[PDB]
């Protein structure tokens, strides 16, 4: 009824307005108070999704809308969500208008059928590999709103350099990168200026004995005549006395990841026990490394032993010398961070520029495409187009500035794109977070992958229509 | 009791606070004779508008002090008003006494009295050009009628600059404006001395008379009497010797042919002001019984004669022989709603150079001078020592709210406006004010777009504006008494 | 009573709703009607929506401001004010929900009068003038745009025979046309094609007295009498009542009352007047004194039909006919009493000052008639209209769809707040052709829809058929109206909106 969709639309519509403010780098928190007492704040619009638990059958639809988006792709969930939410508001004004939300719902899948053909067709490659470079230009960017900007190109190409090295395929020829990075840690060397890449995993282990060298360049390393002995298990007094005879490296209560990255670094398996089962074998040349150099280097108060020059390493280590506490700490995660955007643009291989640009360029094209198909689906598409404004004209407010100025100079930039295809025109221009401005994200670096803004779009019109499909209420 | 003072003339503020700059926003008033009417003049708001509540009564006497002896600054009266009185709970919150913030607001009125005229960037030639009054009265033009700003620069210019050269003699009293259903404002027009839109009932073209008058058997027999009883009236006119009878009734059949007889030009004037206005010009005054023989009542002119300009007879009444100091402005309007608002913008036209007849000083406006004057006062505040900081700190802030009002009535943010109108008089880019613009929030010099102010107009907006915030101040308590 | 700020608008929004409301079902031919009672319980049926507006009386004052924006309409155009009402208050609906996202009102103007400007431009770049095209002469297209009026209506059969008297009707004046001298009777039996069209001044003739065979009707150059006063015997209004004391004088007393009619009949054929056109009825007596001094009269005639009859032959309406002279009277080449429809009916033909004309119409039901004069007045003001102001645009909601795609194409471009402005300003312009299909009982859905889509690949004379629920060239189908009118329309409409947009306070003077 007109008044039970009405009661479907204010439902979700409260469900947006508690993560609206939420989303993007500079939204607003929210306290979960649950039924104990207990406040949590989280600034994650996922995470409140999953904690917000309000009794309507209305809102439930989002509640399992994320969950499946959380799975497959893992992020911007709460985009989804919004997305969504307008559409209803806007489809129950076409039932005010004398309009069958049967229309409604073909005229959605359609206007959600071209949207990912123009997605298509605006599309952009994988490159800056060789031959050209902005992913330095695409690190740059991603730092610019911490003090590490003072010396741009510097730590800048340490993140090209970082992601470069560990390029490994293992599966098909798919290659993407792993979970695991570069071990980034700290020092006190006087100077930011000191910090220096090596392409070689160190083991922040100490070497044991002090009568032995701390420099081996031996290619057989045992990892549980081998000279780099690495066992979690432990090695006893005597039995590390037997090693300084042997004149081996020996090093005991290595954590496991750090043995498991030098098996991998190393191309070698861990060795559990040595015993087969009826007597006893050192498994030699089975699971030992292949190596050239192995030096420990003199570290403040951490010594990290060094490995170099593996068969197969697909790792690194940087240092991140400085002057004082502060500086070397802010460092450490803006360039853990600012590396995994560059990292899933790398990866997978299909990518688009985001930063508000999609849901703008595509408010124009499935305007047209709705005054060229006709026959009671032109206002089902061209209120689509009215919804997508919603999440850059969102981000205008966290980013403190004009709601309606950001969106519309967006927009005004890609319309002359379709007049005539010179370059005059202005194309792929997102805005700018940090500053409230325009941005070309293709100089800028602002991208995203193919997977979420395609499958956002097909998810929040889907569970729209289920939510429009709901035609009756019946309470027992 | 105090604070429900401050919380009268805040709410007083608020209703003009938007009504404010060329971007204001209208008001729906409701005449008490059961008229409505659309405008977006301040002073007009609270002629209607009955503000019963006698602790904001004090900044209406302060406005209608800003009727006398300046045409211009009302919304100066209300809104920096209203804005000292704002921030002056501020003070109260923490502690503060009312005799030191009123001290502190003496002080202060004296230091921006000092500051006002080394802003003063240009002013006025004195030339008694067309261009120069023009160029000049695009001031009055804005926040009384947008849009007719190239219209009515000249229309205004054209009836002051035949008084100009009376040096000394200008008055808005000289200026009787006129209009007349029309098309539109491009119609309009201005002459000299006193037009009238009524035709001549009469035939008479033109006389140069200075004596202006202001003003079955038996059934067939009264009724021929009455033909000999009206024309013994005309006769006795014709005894006179007056040739110009301006008629305030109505004028029977038989009349226009003994005003033709004894070659007497007949004008009707329905309305009782227009009637009014030739009392104070010629000295004919309205005589109530049907036409006094009385030589004494009537006027004095060098000539009376019909006109037709814009399609529309229209009389005269000039003066060639005298000097001539009246002029009048006749517009054409189809709406009568909007065309009475047009007719206030003339009156705030007039007024503004009435004051220019004395020493000519401006000042920029746009939120130009008010920030350098800010700027200031700030200056002295911070170094002044006592309690007075406090008070002088915030009249400074008390100016910043006409930005404000100029920023939200346009649409624009009101914090980005003074944070840029901040920034280049810090670099000393004085004579900066806001550029009117729905989507630029930026800024540009004022005195190259031709926006300037009255200099003597501002010193007595500031100054009553905050005599009134101690006249309400001063009162802390009202007490009802029975006579 | 006062109120500002962001509610008090929607106060004057939702007020603006209810009279578009009112009259939103009068907009087009075949549009709903309306029924308003006074204190006397006077019925009026109609769909005009300047007399609905005029009968309301809506004391609110946002209310008000609509109706002094249609007044102006009748003078910059002469109608189509239902238009302009509910074109006014469709801006202020689209605006609505921006408005309470913290959006300042004025920013609005800026918008309008950018839209409004720019359609002006548009209307201009697409009007043709149509004079002689394919050299078709204008007798005969004229009559084809009449026919388009009286289609779908109660003389759809025989309207090929009728357009040939719309505009004859329209040829017989002079240059400057003018409804308002056309005038339109009805008679009682015939068929639809026993219609026809008088180019004199002719009335209803109630005249139902005596004196038949008598009073020879034919004159070469008589002398229209417009008097006003009754000529009967024992007249109400002339009489007279004296009380004498002598026998002989009682008798005086009936002559001196037989000389009121007598001395007053007796100036008449002192001035000459051949034909007495009166509004008060005339006795028995009196007409066989016409009959006798060979003379014509008729009385019972509206006053409409005397002030026709005052401009066509040159004359003036008197009282008395004390003054009655030939000043006052009127001439005229042929003048005959004819017997259409069986009823008696007279007419003046070949006056001077001949600006006028009549419509006969006919008809076996007074109800038919009715509807086919204001079918009729239709089908003139179309031919009208293309007389006065040759460039014609695409009528029926053609136009207003072409608009709505230049202003939404051009807000594209456009950075900055005027987007959603201008773009809702474009929004609002499809409710017209919205409308009269729902005023025609057509389903706006599949019509509007089908209707921008052809819109898009280029149509630009496409609109709304009143007739077939369907789609198709209205500049083909002579459906026109003027460019001067739809631009007059549309600024009203702006000024109206920005005018209730730019109010953000209502105040009110207790007393
Ligand atoms: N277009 C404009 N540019 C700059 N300043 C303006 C503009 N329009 C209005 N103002 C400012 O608004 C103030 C008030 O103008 P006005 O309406 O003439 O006086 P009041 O507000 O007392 O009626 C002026 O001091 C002027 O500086």
């Amino acid at each position: 009824g007109e008044t039970i969709r009405s009661q479907n639309v204010m439902a979700a519509a409260s469900i947006a307005n508690i993560v609206k403010s939420s989303l993007g780098p500079v939204g607003l928190d929210k306290m979960l108070v649950d039924d104990i007492g207990d406040v949590t704040i989280t600034n994650d619009g996922a995470t409140i999704l999953k904690l917000l638990e309000v009794e309507h059958p209305a809102a439930k639809v989002l509640c399992e809308l994320a969950d499946l988006q959380d799975k497959e792709v893992g992020d911007g969930t709460t985009s989804v969500v919004i997305i969504a939410a307008e559409l209803l508001k806007n489809a129950d004004e076409l039932v005010k208008q004398k309009i069958h939300p049967t229309s409604v719902i073909s005229g959605y899948r359609l206007a959600c059928k071209e949207a990912v053909r123009y997605i298509n067709e605006n599309l952009i490659v994988n490159t800056d590999e060789l031959g050209r470079d902005c992913l330095i230009n695409a690190a740059k960017t991603s730092m610019s709103s911490k003090i590490i900007g003072i010396n741009g190109d510097f730590f800048a190409n340490m993140v090209v350099d970082a992601v470069l090295a560990i390029k490994y395929t293992d599966i098909r020829g798919q290659p993407r990168y792993p979970v695991n990075s570069v071990n980034i840690l700290k020092a006190h060397g006087r100077s930011q200026m000191e910090s220096m890449l090596i392409s070689g995993y160190a083991l922040n282990c100490v070497v044991g004995s002090q009568g032995m060298p701390k420099r081996i360049v031996n290619a057989k390393i045992a990892c549980l005549g081998a000279n780099v002995i690495l066992t979690t298990g432990g090695i006893d007094d005597m039995c590390l006395k037997y090693f300084v005879e042997a004149g081996a490296m020996a090093v005991r209560r290595v954590l496991k990841r750090d043995l498991k990255r030098i098996a991998k670094a190393s191309g070698a398996t861990i060795l559990s026990t040595l015993a087969n089962l009826e007597g006893e074998e050192t498994f030699e040349a089975a699971m030992l490394g292949q190596a050239e150099e192995v030096v420990q280097e003199r570290i403040c108060d951490d010594e990290l032993i060094l490995i170099k020059n593996t068969k197969a390493r697909t790792s690194a280590s940087i240092i991140l010398r400085g002057a004082n506490d502060f500086m070397c700490d802010e460092m450490e995660r803006s360039l853990h961070d600012a590396l995994c955007v560059v990292k899933r643009v790398l990866e997978s291989k299909s990518v688009v520029p985001g930063g508000g640009a999609v849901e703008a360029a595509l408010s124009i094209y499935l305007e047209n495409y709705a005054t060229s198909m006709g026959s009671r689906e032109q206002l089902a598409i061209a209120e689509f187009a009215r919804s997508l404004l919603v999440i850059p004209n969102t981000l205008a407010v966290n980013a403190a500035q004009d709601s309606t100025d950001l969106v519309a100079k967006l927009r005004a930039f890609h319309n002359e794109a379709q007049v005539n295809p010179e370059r005059k025109n202005l194309k792929w221009i997102g805005l700018d977070l940090s500053n409230g401005k325009p941005r070309d994200n293709k100089q800028a670096g602002v991208f995203e992958p193919t997977i979420v803004k395609v499958k956002s779009l097909k998810f929040a019109t889907e569970a729209a229509i289920t939510i429009l499909r709901i035609d009756d209420l019946i309470k027992l | 009791a105090v604070y429900r003072n401050i919380q009268a003339c805040k709410e007083l503020a608020q209703t003009t606070r938007t009504a404010y700059g060329p971007n204001g926003m209208n008001k729906m008033v409701i005449n008490h004779l059961e008229k409505l009417f659309v405008t977006n003049d301040a002073a007009t708001i609270l002629r209607e508008l009955e503000v019963q509540h006698p602790a904001a009564k004090m900044i209406v006497m302060a406005s209608h002090m800003q009727e006398q002896e300046v045409g211009d600054g009302t919304n100066f009266v209300l809104v920096f008003a209203g804005a000292l009185l704002e921030l002056a709970e501020e003070l109260l919150r923490i502690g503060l006494s009312v005799s030191e913030v009123i001290e502190g607001y003496e002080i202060a009125c004296r230091k921006a009295h000092e500051i006002l005229p080394n802003l003063v960037c240009c002013s006025a030639k004195n030339l008694r050009d067309i261009d120069e009054v023009s160029s000049l009265l695009r001031t009055s033009i804005m926040s009384k009628q947008y849009g007719n700003e190239v219209f009515l620069a000249k229309l205004i210019a054209q009836a002051c600059v035949s008084i100009f050269p009376d040096s000394g003699h200008f008055n808005v009293d000289n200026i009787r404006v006129c209009k007349i259903l029309g098309s539109g404002i491009s119609s309009s027009s201005v002459l000299h001395g006193m037009v009238f839109k009524k035709e001549t009932e009469g035939d008479v073209t033109s006389v140069k008379d200075a004596k202006i008058a202001v003003y079955a058997e038996e059934l067939m027999n009264f009724s021929k009497g009455e033909e000999n009883l009206m024309d013994a009236q005309v006769k006795a006119i014709a005894d006179t010797g007056a040739n110009v009878v301006v008629t305030g009734g109505k004028v029977a059949d038989m009349a226009l042919h003994y005003a033709n007889k004894y070659n007497i030009m007949l004008v009707r004037l329905n309305s009782k002001w227009d009637l009014r206005r030739l009392c104070k010009t010629v000295g004919a005054t309205a005589l109530p019984r049907l036409t006094p023989p009385v030589l004494e009542e009537m006027g004095h002119c060098d000539s009376v004669y019909l006109s037709e300009v814009g399609d529309t007879q229209v009389v005269v009444f000039k003066h060639e022989k005298e000097d001539g100091a009246i002029s009048t402005i006749v517009l054409r309007g189809s709406t009568d709603n909007l065309m009475d608002d047009i007719e206030r913008a003339v009156d705030d036209g007039v007024n503004t150079f009435k004051v220019l007849t004395r020493d000519k000083r401006l000042v920029p406006g746009g939120g130009a001078t008010e920030i350098e004057l800010a700027k200031q006062i700030t200056s002295y505040g911070e170094t002044c020592p006592g309690l007075e900081q406090y008070a002088i700190k915030k009249f400074a802030e008390a100016f910043e709210a006409i930005p404000r009002a100029l920023a939200e009535n346009s649409g624009v943010k009101a914090n980005e406006v003074i944070s840029k109108l901040y920034a280049v008089h810090q670099e000393g880019n004085k004579n900066v004010g806001l550029d009117i613009e729905a989507e630029v929030p930026a800024v540009k010099d004022m005195l190259e777009a031709g926006i300037l102010d009255t200099y003597l107009g501002k010193y007595w907006a500031i100054k009553l504006a905050t005599n009134a915030a101690v006249t309400v101040l001063r009162v802390d308590q009202i007490i009802m008494a029975k006579p | 009573d006062s109120s500002q700020g962001i509610p008090q608008l929607v106060s004057n929004i939702s007020a603006c709703q209810v009279i578009a409301e009112a009259v939103r079902t009068t907009l087009g031919p075949r549009g709903m009607d309306k029924l308003i009672v006074d204190g006397r319980g006077k019925a009026t049926i109609s769909n005009d929506g300047a007399t609905i507006l005029k009968l309301l009386d809506v004391v609110h004052p946002a209310a008000k401001t609509l109706v002094d924006i249609a007044k102006s309409q009748d003078a910059e155009v002469g109608d189509g004010t239902t238009s302009v009402t509910l074109l006014a208050a469709e801006f202020l609906k689209q605006v609505k929900p921006y408005v309470e996202e913290g959006l300042h009102p004025q920013i609005i103007i800026r918008a309008f009068r950018t839209a409004t400007q720019l359609a002006v431009n548009k209307i201009k770049e697409i009007a043709v003038t149509v004079k002689k095209a394919d050299k078709v002469e204008q007798r005969k297209l004229l009559e084809k745009c009449a026919m388009t009026a009286l289609s779908s209506k109660l003389i759809s059969q025989q309207k090929a025979f009728f357009a040939k008297m719309v505009v004859d009707a329209v040829m017989m004046l002079d240059d400057l046309l003018q409804l308002k001298m056309i005038g339109i009777k009805k008679v009682q039996g015939g068929a639809l094609e026993d219609s026809q069209l008088v180019a004199g001044v002719a009335f209803k003739k109630t005249f139902s007295y005596a004196g038949f065979e008598m009073q020879p009707k034919k004159y070469h150059n008589p002398k229209i009498a417009l008097l006003n006063v009754e000529l009967e015997l024992k007249a109400e209004k002339d009489n007279a009542e004296i009380r004498v004391h002598t026998v002989e004088d009682y008798q005086a007393i009936v002559d001196a009352e037989w000389n009121i009619l007598y001395d007053k009949l007796e100036k008449i054929h002192h001035s000459g007047a051949k034909v007495v056109s009166s509004k008060l009825p005339i006795g028995d007596v009196a007409t066989q004194y016409f009959a006798d001094r060979d003379m014509f009269c008729a009385g019972r005639v509206p006053e409409e039909d005397l002030k026709r009859t005052m401009m066509a032959c040159g004359g003036s309406i008197q009282t008395s006919v004390n003054a009655l002279s030939a000043d006052v009277l009127g001439r005229c080449q042929v003048f005959e009493e004819t017997q259409i429809g069986g009823e008696r009916y007279n007419f003046f033909t070949g006056c001077p000052k001949a600006k006028t004309c009549t419509f006969i119409l006919r008809g076996g039901a007074e109800q038919f008639m009715e509807e086919t004069e204001r079918s009729l007045h239709d089908a003139i003001m179309i031919v009208r209209r293309a007389i006065k102001n040759d460039s014609v645009v695409a009528g029926g909601g053609a136009i207003e769809m072409e608009l709505s795609k230049y202003l939404r194409d051009y807000s594209r471009t456009i950075p900055g707040k005027q987007q959603l402005l201008i773009g809702a300003y474009a929004k609002a312009l499809e409710i017209i052709p919205r409308q009269l299909c729902d005023n025609a009982g057509f389903d706006a859905t599949n019509i509007l829809n089908k209707l921008r889509a052809r819109h898009a690949q280029g149509g630009t004379w496409y609109g709304v058929d009143i007739n077939n629920e369907d789609i198709a060239d209205n500049f083909e189908a002579f459906v026109w109206e003027p460019a001067m009118v739809r631009i007059n329309a549309l600024t009203a409409a702006s000024e109206a909106a920005c005018l209730i947009v730019s109010v953000d306070e209502t105040i009110k003077n207790p007393r």
